Formats: C-alpha cells, structure tokens, sequence
C-alpha cells in the first residue's frame, strides 16, 4: 500500500525530500533524512497508534526506557541539521531524537523513546521545531518583557539591569554583590532562564571579581561606565580566572583610544563584541572590523537588522534617550551622529551572510526590541537571498544551507559565547528541553507553543472559558511551566563556578536549576557554527567604505519585508 | 498668569563652575585620521596617543568645562582648550593606567606616556 | 488572531484615542492623556498605511494645534514616541514639540 | 566658565534660589541650599562624568564606602529641607544625602557616597523626590488596591480588613489571631509595606491582647464594632503594655456618651484620631475638636479634602453602603446624614492650614481613595493659598513653609504616630529607601519611579516591545522590585514587638523584612512636624460652626481644582 | 499618557457602552451589563463635560427607560455608582432605579 | 456589570474588529489578524442577535472576500472558531474556509 507524497505529509508532516516555505519569505527548507518506519508513524488521538499494547508499551516503568514526554513527527531545524524526527524528553532534558513508540509490535524504535503509562504526547506533525533563542544583550528594565521575548521563541536572556534605573537603561549591568543578590532572588519570578552580567569596570580586581563570586554569570564593558584600555585589561584578568565570558561595547568616542588601542588591551583574550556594526555604541566607525578577529566572538543587536528605507530614521533619538543625551549639546549630537552610517549597516548584512558576524541578540529596550530577534534574523536571510542569490553550498533549490547558518546565530553560538552550550542551545540529546513549535506560516513570527524543562510555558491559545482551546481570542499566555512551584523546575539560573562552590543558591535561596557557566576562555571564532570566518575587514575612515578580500561590501536598503504587515495588528 | 505645568523661575545670575582653581590655555591636535572625544572628567594626560600636546600640562587636570559636556577633535584638527585643576585627592587610577597614584609624580607619569607612545612628551 | 503582548496594549491607545476624538467633537478642550493618545494612534494608523517614518515625524506636529487643547498642554508634551509595523517592519516614530 | 541659571538648571535640576511650580497649582518650592560642588555635579550617561577613574571610583570593594546606588541632583521635599542633593543607597538604606562621586578628583565628595564599581545610577535631575506616602488609614478589601496607591506615591500601608467582608468594609480590623496569621501570609505578596490593626474591642484584656500577640501592629477601635467607653478603656491598656498606637472612630450616635465622655475614657492616653472632621465617623457633630488635644494625634482622610462644590453631594449614600445601612430604615438615613455637615468640612481645611490637623490619609475602599492621599493634601494647600494667602512664615515669594507643613502630613506624622519613623517617612539617612521620583508637571498626580528598599517597584513606563521605555502607551506597570523573592527584600511586614520576641515570623514563614513598632506611647500632638498646634476648639451644638481663639473658621467651597481634568482620562 | 490602574479599566466600560449602544442601534433590547455599561459611560463623560453631580444623580435616571431593556432588567438594578474626574476632582456619583 | 473573564477579553475582539473596519474603511486590504477579528465580531454580534449556530457557520464564509485582503491571508485562515451566548445559552461557532 502507497500514500502520495501530498496527503502523506498533510498527516504526518513533511518527509526526506519535501521543502517548506518559512513564513511568507522566500525561503525553502529542505527536509534532509528522517527517522521513522514507514507505516509505524506515532500518532496520538482518538483512535490512533499511542495506545496501551500497540504504539504505546504497557509493561515497563518509567525508570525502563520510558518518556515523560514525546512529540511526534517535528520538523527540526537546527545547527545540525533540518530533518524529521520524534523527540523524547525525560527529566527535563532531551533524552532521544528518533523514533518513538513501542518495541513490542514496531520496528526501529530508538531503544530509550518508550511511549509508556509515563507518557505525555505533543503533536508536531505539520510543525517546525526549533530550540529556544538564546538572547545574550537583554536590558533588564522592565518585567513585561519577559512575555515580549517568550511569545517570539526566546528561552534565555543573558544580561544586566534591576530596573527603570539610567544606568540600567543604558547598559547590560547589575553592578555590584548587593544588587547582584538581589536580582538573582527577583529572577525566582521570571519564567525564562537567565544569566546576570556585572559591571565589567574597575582599575583593582577586587571590586570586579567580588561580582563573580556573588552570583554574576559574566561582565559588560560598557563605555557609558568608562571604556578604558584598564577597565578592559582588568575585566579579562578576572575572566580569565573565573572562566566567564566578557561583553564589551567599546569607547565609541575614540577618548582613550581607537579599536587598535583596545584591541591590544585585550591582548588576544577572547570577548564577546556586542553590535558590532556600531550602532549600538563602538569606536566610530570602525568598530566592525572586530569581527574579523579569532579572538571576537561577534553579535549584531537587532534594529539595525536588515538594512530598510526607515532604518536611519528611526535611530537619533532612540540612542539620545537610550544614552541620557540632551539635544542642547553638539558634542551629545555629534556622539550619537558619529554611530548611525548607512554604510556599516548595509555592510552588516552582508557579513551575516558570509559567516562573518556569528550571532543576534535584541539589546531589549535600550535600542533593541526584546521580541524581534528571531524576526529579523529571518528577514535579513531572506533580503541577502533576495539580493545575493541562493549561496553557493546550496542544492535541489533549498535555502538549507543559509538556514543553517542563520539559525545558529541566535540558538547555538550565542550559549557557545556565554558558555552555556552544555545545557541549551540546540536540539541535541543531554540538553535541557527548551523547546519552539512554529506553525510554518507563522514560523519566526509568532510561536505556537514554548517548552522549557519539559513543560510547556507559554502558548498561542484560545478562550479560557470556551468549549476546547481553539476559539478566539487567540493570544500569547503563561501556561503552567509558569505557575506556583513549577517556575522553579523548568528555568536554570547561570552563574559562575565560584559563586556555586561558595553555596551563594543556598544563601539566597534560590529554588531554580542552577546552571554553571564554562569553558568560555578556550574558544574563538572557529567554533562559532556555520559563521566562523576570520578575514581583515578594512572600513574607510572618511567615507566609511567596508571592504572583505579587497571587495567593497554593499546592498541597498529595501522598502517592504515578509514576517510584517501581513501579521502584526500594530 | 498661564500656568505650564511643573516650570521653573530660576534665580538671577551665573554659576561659576571650577571656582579658585588654576586655569590652564593649551592647544592641542587630532593627528589620527579618526575622531576623538574628551569627557569634562579624564584626566587629560591620559587621553588617546594621537592627541599631541604638551603632555606634561594635561597632568593633574582635566577640561574646565561643565560637567558631562566634552571636547571635539575631528581628524587633522587642532584646538585651544581651557583646563582645570583635579581637586579631591589629586589621585589618578586606571584609565591609561599612566598614573595609578598621585598626580604629583609628573616624571613617572611622562616616563610612561612616553614609552607606551603618547605624543607630545619632551 | 495570535496576538502578542504588544499587540494587546496597543488596542488601548487606539480606544482611547476614539474616546477622546468623541470628547473633541462635542467641543471640549483635550487634555494631557487625551492629547498623547490621539497622537499616538495617528502615528500607528499612519504606519498601517504605509507611511515612512520621516513623514510621520513631522505630519504627527500637525495633528492637534493649541486651541484643541488645555492651557498648558501644549508644554506639558515635549515628544511623543511611538512603534508600529511599517511595510519595512517594526519602526519608532519620534514627534518633537508637536503642539506648539 | 560660568554657566547662565536657565542653561544650569536645565541640565541638573534647580539649585539655590531656583524655584519650581508643583504641578499647575500655584504652590511654588524653593531650592534652599544644595550639597554639590559646581563643576564636579555628578551624571550618568554616554561620555558622562561617572566612568571608572573618573567621577566612578575603580579602586575601592563595596565594603570601602561605595553605594549600591547613587540619585544623582536630586530636589528633595521633605520635613527636614527643601534642597538639591545626591542620595547615596546601600543595603536598601539611605546612608547618605550629599554629594557622591569619586575622592579621587572630585572635591567636597560625602566621605560615604563613592560610586564604585558596585554602585547603580539613577538620574533624579529635574526630579522631586519625596519619601513615600505613609497611610494609615487602609481597609485591605481589594489587592487590586495596592497599585492604585503606589501609583500616587503611597509605600506603607497600615489598616486592617480580610478582603471584601463587611467587617473590612467598614472597619480597618483583622479581628483575632487566626485573621492576623492569615494576613500576615497574604502579606507576603503584596508590594508594599504593611502594618495590620486588629479588633480595639473588648471587656477582658486577653482578647484584645492576644492579637497583638498573633502579630498586629497596633488596634482600631470603630463605632461599628462598639466604641464604648469600655473597649476604649482595654485597647488604651493593651497598646500602653504593648507599645503599639490605637486609632479610634468614636461613637457618632452618642449612645454610650458624649465627646467629653470618650475623652474620659482615653484618661490622657496617646491615641490617633481618624478622619477627625467627622464625615468618616464620630460623636456627631463635635468630634473634630478631639484635634485641639495635647494626647490626640489627628488625621483626615481624604474625601473631604478639600472643601468643594461636589464633595457633600457625595456622601449620603458612599456613606450608606460603607457601613451597610438601609434606606428605608429612618434612624440609618439619620445617623449618615448627622455625619455630613459643611461647616465642619470647611474648617478642617483651615485646620490643615495652621497645623491643626497633622496627618491625612486615604481610608481606601471605605469612604477613601486609595490613591489620592497626596493628590489631595497639595489640592488642599493650593486651596488655602488661593483663599487664605502666602503663610506669614513665608519668604521671598516661595511656599517652602506650607511645601514642609504639607507634605509632612502624609510622611513623616503618620510614621511617628504608629511607631515606625525608625525606619520609614522621611528622607533621612539611617531609614529605609523608600522613595518617590516626580516630574515637576506631574508632581502628587502620578509618581514617575517608586523605589522600595532600594529598588524600583513601580514606574510609569512604556511599550515593553519597543526600542526603548519611553514609546506609548506610557503606564503604571510593577518592576523587578515586586518579582519572585525580591518583594521580600524589599518590603517591611511591621509587628508588635511582642510578636517578634515570641517568634511569630518563623513560625508562619514569613520572608519579609520585620519592622518592629516602637515608641508610640511616650509621644503627643507636640512630636507632629510641622503640624503641633494645641487649642480649644469649640463647635456650636446648633449650628456647627467652628471656633478657634474666638474667631469662626470658615471658607467657601471651589468650583475647580488643579491636579485633576488636566491629567486624567477619566 | 502615564495611565493610572482606573483610567485602564475604565477605558473597558467606554468600550463596553460603545457596544450596547451599537446594539441598541440595531434594534435590540439591552440586557443587564449591557445597559449598566450605557448608564456608567454617560455619567463618566458627564463628569468629562464638567456637569455636577447633583446634575448626574438625576439625569441617569433618564438615559435608558424600560421599553430599551429585556423584561427583568429595571428590578435587577437597583443602582449604579460611578466615579469620575470633575473639575473639582473625583466625585462619586450614584443613581438610583435609573430604569424605572 | 458583574463582566466574567471572558466578557473581558472578548471585548478586545469587538475593539479589534472595530479597528479593522476603519482600516478597510479607508481602503486598506486586511491582514491576517485584521480579518480573523471582524469575522469573530461578526459571529459573535450573530449570536447576540439570536441567529441559529447553523446560519452563523454558513454567513461566516461571506464576510470577507480574497479581495478584501492581503495576498496569502484567505489561506492562512483554515476556520474561525468563536464561542458566544445566543438565546439558548453559550454555543461554538466554527466556520471553515471563511475567506475563499
Ligand atoms: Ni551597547
Ligand atoms: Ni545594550
Ligand atoms: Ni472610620
Ligand atoms: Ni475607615
């Protein structure tokens, strides 16, 4: 018996060969291979295959190769790899991608994806799953944009702030042990895992260092706090010692030095280059030339993503209240003038595409938006399709190859930066289940379901009150991975190793999973995946020119872009 | 009569700011190709190599201008600053790491401006 | 409808933008509140249409004059921000001094 | 270099003989000395003054006189001064109101107030910060309430209710042990500073006692439960052992006694009298001369306040549902309407005026809005200026004496009045960091930043989706301080001491900073700042009018406030 | 707009008149929150126009009569009470037997 | 008024729906979210009128047409469901394929 290839994936999703559009975009996935038997396909309902004695096992417990958790049939895009796949979550954690069911009656059961008495069953048939963004420039200023960044398929936010405070406002910091602790309790609230950055300042270890051992997952470098060749020396010291990573927005203003000034203050360590076009702060104009470098692990934030007819416009006075200018002083002016260029940000695009630039991340609301990270990662692909052509490594007419490369930059290469990639990051067995469902025509835009430690805690859902979940309104809500106790369970709180050694979870009593951050001194540029080209970027200083291989790097900026106004109400 | 809402009357007169301290002239070049900034509180010894000036008159000073406001040089220009005098401790530490002390060890501080490239040290 | 956090608050602008264009048709004098919403959802409803960002930034100066408004109103709002999907995607209009 | 004052005072908030509007009244504060160091102002923000070896200190550890936060130019309006000021913030105290900054480079640097690496900014130039608002007069009938009081600048809350029970409703009582542990709980999720009242009723002591044993902070004796001269007598005896403050609202009808009658009972005992004009209760129509008194701490609350055109149309039947009285019952529609009389109403704003009355407060849900305590009091004053002139103690066209009479009202008196001001109700360097950021167009309208225990609770703040804060819609919204374990730190549950000493937080788990009441016995009209006048007042049996040194006291009612249809949407 | 935790509810009742009314318009008779949310709506935006209290005690009494409501509906309200901003600050207005 | 949790949130439809309206007014082709609000106002409005459950499923599908909105936005609705009271008590609605 045959089923055409139509019908056969409007029932169990797409199969090897089978291609999607992502969204409204002209981008096409390409189903790459597939896990399943043919004819032994789980599938949960009334009537259907995960039942006792024939696709689900009655016999073992638990603790015997049983789920907690199967969704069935999901579309994985992922660094490694787009395909099709069963996902068996036990724990917590991402225990099996396979096959699921029953060994008893179906052949090429993975043998630890038991469907047992244990087993809960998400649907993915007809979905793309994807694991959840990892967001390593968050502001944290204001709680409701935990929501914002949820509802768009972020899972962790790594960052600074402890509120509405200037200082806060303008950068990724939670200065000191005091309001360290205390951000740390707060965190016991939010349900998304998140890391805590300190302020990466100081001419003495001591007053940096005591921010790591109170709880700190890492540091900033800010130049609002003073971006000096000290402050950046000192901060990678303690790095160094502590095994955290570094982000640095550098000295825009040139005041103690240019990039080669600072460069050499890193002096070959590795650091985290935030906006490195230079939008969002670094020595003007040409702080983009960093990501060249194998030590520089380099991010974009989002609003410069991509390069559209409205990008400038927008810019001069959302840095002003950003950095606390005043427009009654020139040289206020002339600072934030000096960062927005047409000519970078075009570039920008361009290096993404290339592999050169190997992360996103929002700089939520502190010129950043929380929830358009995964958004504009998507437009950007589409756009440099649109204007480059299919890449070269692409075949059969699929967009695989610059998926891939485009997916990495918000899920694995971010954790690989903040070294976290042990726990989340990608769809990978011995992960923690931080987990997206996407409808494709929804797919980068608004998720479906968001899973975090196994359990679903945010959904695209219906009428509370109405006979099943579908009806309308259809919005954005917490589920129950949020409510009483269960926060605890399915979000991690990063932290360094010294402050866990020092039992600082015990004395704040922290209930969260408590994640350890690692082995973030020892990398480089190389093991960003799929984006990890080194070249000299040169930037023309007077007319701000990029040039890659003695070729000018340029785009035009464009009028309209997919994942927009076909979605949005606002 | 018309009432704005939350405005001020300010009192007569001038705010004369950095007041009994020394007042230093000096003139001072962008020789980079890049432009440079200056905050109204770096030490001004210790601003980026390409700014030549005489080095030994930004010691123990900064800019005599109002706080949070700043000073800029586009490339190839050259202008006259007015500094002040640092109070406090006249102490400097990090930054440039030129100093990391008292103020008052104008030899050491030169000494390794010098040698890390600064310009405008005899 | 899949609607977002954003989504959700920003139906709020737009009914109190209703509310207090229904207050300026039966001749009152709008206040504070009343004089930022309506801008606001002028500048949303003008990116809907597919306006750029510069022409809202100056049409959004000429959406209420003095006399729609209360002494001291015009004072009282130095800027009013405001973010929407434009065709390009997600935009911030900024309004400087719009009621002069 | 000298800098014009309009060009100063834009760019760091009003200094020494500058004067502000607060808000469209026409009360104007006057900037009376300022702690900075011209030239050496500190500020945050892109290439701004603190950056580390610059106005920020790289040297020194958290220990070594470096704050967890700096308010940078504040203009502070309290008891103690009206005057421009740094305030330094650590471990959730203010521990120093000066100038903060580096020793390093800066002169007249407050030897406790570096800014270091630990230390968070917040830019309070072209604020007025006050402490938060002290009320004392909550009936706890809907949570929802909290957010309507801090939205208005309110951080205590001190009352009694369990919700929606007509007990609450109408009285400020969690009655007995059981009520009181359940508060307590509850208490642990709201975002405010709390004190709970229990039942001042009672022939034996040991039900009265006994609650404060449970953990009330102190008593309420109210007509409804029997104002008697025996429940009188016990609370009184209780709260003098106890060292806790009994609020009463004497009996209206008279039924037990007289004014002179009640007076007897309290012997000379400290006692708070609520809403001392009467509409909110008490021996008809003479209750508001309980306020002439050495022993009687006055309050108002706030629906009187102040005397306009609308105010007595209002209250028959406001009163009516209050106190759950019947209409068609004529000795009900007697008893509410004996309460309601304008003569009284007028001269309580007079009596506001000459520090007469020393307290207002809201008595939120139960004849009171919970958010409009300072709304009200600066209506008041504005009021009294207009019809009664500048204060003679006033100077140089300035309202500072009636800005200090005023505002004391509703921090520092009511602190004093139940035991607290150790910790809370003004800003004073030693006491909790509850403070209240205002715009000067918003002043007593709407709080731009509520910090509680050092970190923002609340904010008026915009899209959480977008670039930055600012962008509409621009609202109230809760912030990191009120999220997970956070609300703990930041917020004081306070209790008699004798709870404390018996253990009551650890064994109903409590996790919230413990406030202890004290020194509540031992105090008298004379300790109320500002507001400690004592004097015969006589009100006339017949006619009520009201007299104070031989001279009638009286006003007209107002057409129009300011502080209302400029700025709400309904 | 700086919106305080009443002026977003109240927004809801505006809403919710603009519905009734709507309704109304089409020819239905109201049913209870329908014409709860009619009287509220008026006396709020009384308030607005700066009518008094006493004003709006009375004339909530003649916004919608019996023949506008579904059998039952003037019994089930006794009362509506309404609180608005006047010229003169908030005031509670209540109406008695508004639907005779 | 007594409003349940559903009559809140299912006034931010009618407000949706409303907005919509005025895009489509002013001669904009609806979107995605723009559509599906004012067919569920439609439904629901249906219900308050006392329309069967059967005659709703079927005039759900000629509420909008594909020229009404966006490129795409007819296949992206596969059914509206919407839940509302109609004279024999709450009932679903789902239409199939509303926009051809
Ligand atoms: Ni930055
Ligand atoms: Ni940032
Ligand atoms: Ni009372
Ligand atoms: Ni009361």
């Amino acid at each position: 018996m045959k089923i055409n290839r139509q019908q056969y994936a409007e029932s169990y999703g797409p199969t090897v060969g089978d291609q999607v559009r992502l969204a409204d975009t002209d981008l096409w996935i390409e189903v790459e291979k597939d896990y399943t038997t043919y004819g032994d396909e789980a599938n949960f309902g009334g009537g259907k295959v995960l039942r006792e004695g024939m696709g689900e096992n009655g016999t073992y417990t638990r603790t015997e190769n049983v789920l907690d958790l199967l969704l069935t049939n999901a579309l994985i895009l992922d660094y490694t790899g787009i395909y099709k796949a069963d996902i068996g979550v036990k724990d917590g954690y991402i225990v099996g991608i396979g096959k699921g069911g029953n060994p008893d009656i179906m052949d090429g059961v993975t043998p630890n994806m038991i469907v047992g008495t244990a087993t809960e069953v998400i649907a993915a048939e007809g979905k793309i799953v994807t694991a959840g963004g990892i967001d390593t420039h968050v502001h944290f200023i204001n709680p409701d944009q935990v929501d914002v960044a949820l509802a768009n398929g972020i899972t962790t936010l790594f960052g600074g702030g402890t509120g509405p405070a200037e200082g806060s406002k303008a950068t990724t910091v939670t200065p000191g042990p005091w309001n360290i602790e205390k951000m740390l309790k707060s965190t016991e609230g939010l349900p998304i895992n998140v890391g805590i950055l300190g302020k990466g300042h100081g001419s003495s270890i001591a007053p940096i260092m005591e921010q790591i051992d109170a709880g700190a997952a890492g540091l900033k470098i800010h130049e609002d706090w003073g971006a000096t060749p000290a402050s950046i020396d000192r901060s990678l010291t303690v790095a160094d010692e502590a095994d955290v990573q570094v982000a640095i927005h550098s000295d825009t203003l040139n005041e103690a030095g240019f990039l080669e000034d600072t460069l050499r203050a890193i002096n070959g360590r590795v650091i985290h280059s935030f906006h490195v076009e230079g939008a969002g702060g670094g020595h003007a104009p040409d702080i983009m030339a960093m990501a060249g470098h194998p030590n520089v692990l380099p991010s974009s934030t989002n609003p410069t993503r991509p390069f559209t007819v409205n990008t400038i416009d927008e810019h001069l006075d959302m840095l002003m209240v950003c950095h606390h200018l005043k427009q009654n002083i020139p040289e206020d002016v002339a600072f934030a003038d000096s960062r927005i260029r047409p000519e970078t940000i075009a570039a920008e695009d361009i290096l993404h595409d290339l592999g050169i630039i190997s992360m996103m991340s929002t700089d939520a609301l502190a010129m950043g938006r929380a929830g358009e990270m995964v958004l504009r990662t998507w437009q950007t692909a589409d756009k440099m399709k649109k204007q480059r052509g299919p890449l070269a490594e692409e075949k059969n007419g699929s967009d695989n190859f610059r998926a891939k490369r485009y997916v990495s930059k918000y899920t694995i290469n971010p954790a690989i930066a903040q070294g976290i990639a042990h726990e989340v990051g990608s769809i990978e067995e011995g992960k923690f289940a931080d987990l997206v469902l996407w409808e494709p025509k929804f797919f980068g835009v608004k998720a479906d379901r968001v899973i975090k430690g196994g359990i679903i805690a945010y959904a695209q859902i219906g009428d509370p009150s109405a006979s099943i979940p579908t009806p309308q309104p259809v919005m954005g809500r917490r589920m129950y991975g949020t409510v009483g106790d269960l926060i605890h369970d399915t979000n991690i709180t990063f932290m360094s190793k010294s402050s866990i050694q020092q039992g600082v979870p015990a004395k704040l009593g922290l209930k969260r999973r408590i994640g350890t951050v690692k082995n973030c001194r020892n990398i480089g540029k190389k093991d960003m995946k799929w984006n990890d080209v080194t070249t000299d970027i040169d930037i023309n200083p007077e007319t701000y020119e990029v040039k890659v291989d003695g070729e000018v790097l340029t785009c035009e900026p464009v009028k309209e872009l997919p994942m927009a106004q076909r979605y949005f109400l606002f | 009569n018309y009432i704005v809402p939350g405005e001020y009357r300010v009192a007569e007169g001038e705010i004369e700011i950095n007041a009994g301290r020394e007042k230093t002239t000096i003139r001072v070049s962008n020789t980079g190709d890049r432009p440079i900034q200056v905050g109204s509180h770096i030490h001004f010894v210790e601003v980026n190599k390409e700014l030549l000036f005489d080095r030994a008159e930004g010691i123990g000073r900064r800019l005599n201008i109002p706080s949070g406001t700043a000073a800029r040089f586009e490339p190839g220009e050259e202008m006259e600053v007015e500094l002040t005098e640092l109070g406090g401790n006249r102490e400097v530490f990090g930054i440039s790491d030129l100093t990391n002390g008292s103020v008052d060890n104008k030899e050491l501080i030169l000494q390794r401006a010098k040698e890390l490239g600064y310009k405008g040290v005899e | 409808m899949h609607l977002n956090p954003a989504e959700k608050e920003k139906l709020q602008i737009f009914l109190a933008s209703e509310l207090a264009l229904k207050r300026k048709a039966r001749g009152l004098k709008l206040n504070y509140p009343e004089a930022v919403a309506i801008i606001t959802s002028f500048i949303m409803e003008g990116a809907r249409d597919g306006k750029t960002v510069a022409m809202l930034m100056e049409e959004g100066k000429h959406v209420l004059t003095r006399d729609d408004v209360m002494e001291g109103v015009p004072e009282m709002i130095d800027d009013i921000q405001a973010e929407a999907t434009f065709p390009d995607g997600t935009k911030l209009v900024t309004v400087h001094n719009p009621i002069s």
